[PDB]
C-alpha cells in the first residue's frame, strides 16, 4: 500500500511579494551605507 | 586633504608672527548613525625645519574643542589656535630669535588610534625671516 511521508527542505517555490532590503560594496543621497555589506564572493547557482 | 598656508613673512627680533593654515571641507565629519555633519577630532600638526636641518615638532591642535600640546622647547611664545568657522589653523609664536628662520608646516592628522601621530597631508610650507 501507500502512506503520507512529510519531507522538509524541497525545492518547491511559488510567486509571491516580499520586502527586499538594500546591499552594496562621501554620503550619497540613496544611503548606500545603511545597505548591509554584500559579500564579496556572490554564490549564484544553476538550477 | 589638500592644505593652504599664507605667504611668506618677514619679521623683526622681538616681533610677533602669524602663520594661517587653511585646511578647506575637512573639518566636519558624518556620524551616520546621528544623522548630522560633527565636527571631527582631527588634529592638526604645525612643524618647522630650520635651513639645511632637520624636522622639529612644535605644537597640535585638536580641532573639536581647541586642546593643544606644546613642545617645552617653546611653551609660554606660542599660541595654536583654530576657527571652525573658517577651518583655518592660526600660529602665533612670540619673541621670535635669529634661529627661527624656518619654513614652517602644518600637518593634518586623523588622529586614529589603530596608526598613531600619522601626518597624512602637507601644507606648501610657509618661509618666515627673522633678521635686524
Amino acid at each position: 500500500n501507500l502512506w503520507v511521508t512529510v519531507y522538509y527542505g524541497v525545492p518547491v517555490w511559488k510567486d509571491a511579494e516580499t520586502t527586499l532590503f538594500c546591499a552594496s560594496d562621501k554620503h550619497n543621497v540613496w544611503a548606500t551605507h545603511a545597505c548591509v555589506p554584500t559579500d564579496p564572493n556572490p554564490q549564484e547557482i544553476h538550477l | 586633504v589638500r592644505l593652504d598656508q599664507s605667504g611668506t613673512a618677514v619679521k623683526k627680533p622681538g616681533a610677533s608672527v602669524r602663520v594661517s593654515c587653511r585646511a578647506p571641507d575637512s573639518f566636519t565629519v558624518y556620524r551616520p548613525r546621528l544623522s548630522a555633519y560633527f565636527i571631527g577630532e582631527f588634529n592638526i600638526h604645525w612643524l618647522r625645519q630650520a635651513p639645511g636641518q632637520g624636522l622639529e615638532w612644535l605644537g597640535f591642535v585638536n580641532i573639536f574643542r581647541g586642546a593643544v600640546k606644546y613642545s617645552s622647547r617653546f611653551q609660554g611664545r606660542i599660541t595654536i589656535t583654530r576657527d571652525t568657522s573658517s577651518e583655518t589653523s592660526y600660529l602665533d609664536l612670540g619673541a621670535l630669535k635669529a634661529d627661527d628662520t624656518a619654513t614652517y608646516y602644518c600637518a593634518w592628522d586623523k588622529n586614529v588610534d589603530d596608526n598613531p601621530w600619522r601626518l597624512d597631508s602637507w601644507g606648501q610650507g610657509t618661509l618666515v625671516i627673522v633678521s635686524s
